[PDB]
């Protein structure tokens, strides 16, 4: 009982919600991981402009 | 595997956003004199390719 309780205020409503936290979630690393060489190049470049 | 490389970005970042706004109130004032002048010198174009 207690846990069917705590499940159903964690979950209340949560539905669309939730599927919005999915797909964005997964948008975001999809597009993150087919954009990585330009993180990998500012990472590792923009150091040296800004200590200057 | 570039962690080290990320924290040298953010600690120079917080520098040189320190720098720049220690540096930044005379840069404005000078750009506010430099944009009168620079009304000024536009206002005069032909006069100064005559000269």
């Amino acid at each position: 009982g207690t846990l069917l309780d705590e499940a159903a205020t964690a979950f209340g409503g949560l539905g669309p919600s939730l599927q919005r936290l999915v797909d964005s979630t997964q948008a975001i690393a999809g597009d993150f991981r087919a954009n990585i060489d330009p993180v990998n190049d500012i990472i590792e470049n923009s150091g040296p402009i800004i200590d200057s | 595997p570039r962690m080290p490389q990320i924290r040298r970005d953010i600690t120079g970042l917080a520098n040189l956003g320190e720098v720049y706004a220690d540096a930044s109130p005379d840069l404005f004032d000078g750009l506010d004199n430099a944009v009168t002048t620079a009304r000024t010198l536009n206002e005069q174009r032909g006069n100064l390719d005559q000269a």
